[PDB]
């Protein structure tokens, strides 16, 4: 009767109950196995707690499930340890990347019905749920998490598949890049553990400059853009232009040797791959979702940059909701708890008839 | 053209009540048959343009197409099915090549109350059925 919503990201799982405002559980998307052979595996917070006596793996790479055995542990842990349910008692809504290969969609469906025996399930595109969470059905989503960044133009609830842009540059790369440039300053972060500290520096003190060159002037003329930060050991470090050089990577991917144009231009590119007759709607409904879109100043920077590329009188609006670390989960919660959605579920009777390929018929 | 083709059309319209009009295009690009409530004759050039479209890496595809004076935005385009939807509520069009990726087509004009993709499984199946018959 109460549906479940599981949003599986490259870095973080967001899981919960349909009709709730927030995921009940947010935890790292990792499976740990003992270094010597207490349990055969561990997932999430617990894998992290015991990191030092385990070997940690990420089953999802750039938003795509690649380690199916480890993914099954994550799903089992989600049902039994985080949500404390029996999966056979609950319709389960899952999420996926844009352009998720067909065989992955089937395998997700196969595992849910055959291994977890769910009475019903559904899978939706993440960016599409973010748009749904801002109360819109037409728009272009910039979805940027830990592993992957997409531009996703959507018309009336469905992605325009020919117009989707994928870019393999997201939060984990920005943490690695911020690790790289704090070495210029004298400091030293290289291990898994040191990387996590740099993730926290990134999250607290980074921001997107409105104009990058004006910000580089102001930083190297004075120290009014310098902030201090305290390492777990006790050393107090100072960072300046690293604050905005790190996320400048999104708008200038050549900062980490990558060839792609920046998120602003990929937005334009994606809009331009669509028909002119919905372009006004696309420009006026630019929704950011994902943790990597949380940098202060990024809405205003994106507003400026798209305005310079768009026709001069085009109406441009960036929608950056406070809750956008979880917009994807929220979209799924609203979708799945809706009265009108209860015909949309792939039922177990439907799966038994048509096998895993049913998902193509019922989930776009 | 034959009684089995008309039987396919009759069956499709019986099973999908939101299918308002049908047209079948032959291997040669011409109209095999179509329902009496519309005529796609004057639009065969853009329809056959879309059916024979094969994009190279950088080429932008057709994003819009007009049939009997209704403008349809393309929202789905594979060799199996192509979906056009009018953005002012005047309906949708499903265009399923015959065979898959081929020059023929089963075309279903859909009532604006339906979601276009709901009719898709049946329409795709009747396009498969028409491979032998054109
Ligand atoms: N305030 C913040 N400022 C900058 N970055 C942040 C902030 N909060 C979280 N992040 C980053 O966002 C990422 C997590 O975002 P999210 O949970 O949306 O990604 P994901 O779904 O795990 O991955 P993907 O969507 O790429 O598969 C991490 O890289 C994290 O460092
Ligand atoms: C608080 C938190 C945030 C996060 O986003 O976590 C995810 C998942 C995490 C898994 C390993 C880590 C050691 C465990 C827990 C940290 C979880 O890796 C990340 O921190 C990776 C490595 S550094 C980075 O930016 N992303 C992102
Ligand atoms: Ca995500």
């Amino acid at each position: 009767t109460t549906a479940l919503v599981c949003d599986n990201g490259s870095g973080l799982v967001k899981a919960g109950f349909a009709g709730d405002d927030a995921p009940r559980a947010v935890f790292p998307s990792i499976v740990g196995r003992p270094r010597h052979q207490q349990k055969d595996s561990y997932v999430g917070d617990e894998a992290q707690s015991k990191r030092g006596i385990l070997t940690l793996k990420y089953p999802i790479e750039h938003g795509i499930i690649t380690n199916w055995d480890d993914m099954e542990k994550i799903w089992h842990h989600t049902f039994y340890n985080e949500l404390r349910v029996a999966p056979e008692e609950h319709p389960t809504l899952l999420t996926e990347a844009p352009l998720n290969p067909k065989a992955n969609r089937e395998k997700m469906t196969q595992i849910m019905f055959e291994t977890f025996n769910v009475p019903a399930m559904y899978v939706a595109i993440q960016a599409v749920l973010s748009l749904y969470a801002s109360g819109r059905t037409t728009g272009i989503v910039l979805d940027s998490g830990d592993g992957v960044t997409h531009n996703v133009p959507i018309y009336e609830g469905y992605a325009l598949p020919h117009a989707i842009m994928r870019l393999d540059l997201a939060g984990r790369d920005l943490t690695d890049y911020l690790m790289k440039i704090l070495t210029e300053r004298g400091y030293s972060f290289v291990t898994t553990a040191e990387r996590e500290i740099v993730r926290d520096i990134k999250e607290k003190l980074c921001y997107v400059a409105l104009d990058f060159e004006n910000e580089m002037a102001t930083a190297a003329s004075s120290s009014s853009l310098e902030k201090s930060y305290e390492l777990p050991d006790g050393q107090v470090i100072t960072i300046g232009n690293e604050r905005f050089r790190c996320p400048e990577t999104l708008f200038q991917p050549s900062f980490i040797g990558m060839e792609s144009a920046g998120i602003h231009e990929t937005t334009y590119n994606s809009i331009m791959k669509c028909d002119i007759d919905i372009r006004k709607d696309l420009y006026a409904n630019n929704v950011m979702s994902g943790g990597t879109t949380m940098y202060p100043g990024i809405a205003d920077r994106m507003q400026k940059e798209i305005t310079a590329l768009a026709p001069s009188t085009m109406k441009i609006k960036i929608i950056a909701p406070p809750e956008r670390k979880y917009s994807v989960w929220i979209g799924g919660s609203i979708l799945a708890s809706l009265s009108t959605f209860q015909q949309m579920w792939i039922t177990k009777q439907e799966y038994d008839e048509a096998g895993p390929s049913i998902v193509h018929r019922k989930c776009f | 053209m034959s009684e089995k083709i008309e039987g396919i059309i009759d069956d499709l319209l019986n099973v999908e009540e939101n299918a308002d009009a049908i047209a079948i295009i032959g291997k040669d690009g011409q109209i095999v048959t179509q329902t009496e409530n519309w005529n796609v004759s004057n639009d065969l050039e853009i329809i056959n343009e879309l059916l024979n479209e094969k994009l190279a890496l950088g080429e932008k595809g057709i994003t819009s197409l007009s049939i009997q004076g209704i403008k349809y935005m393309i929202v789905e385009n594979t060799e199996e099915r192509k979906i056009g939807t009018n953005i002012t509520g005047k309906g949708h069009v499903l265009i399923c090549p015959i065979p898959i990726g081929g020059p023929g087509a089963l075309i279903a004009y859909v009532n604006p109350r339906a979601g276009p993709r709901d009719l898709l499984f049946n329409v795709q199946e009747y396009a498969k059925k028409l491979i032998n018959l054109i």
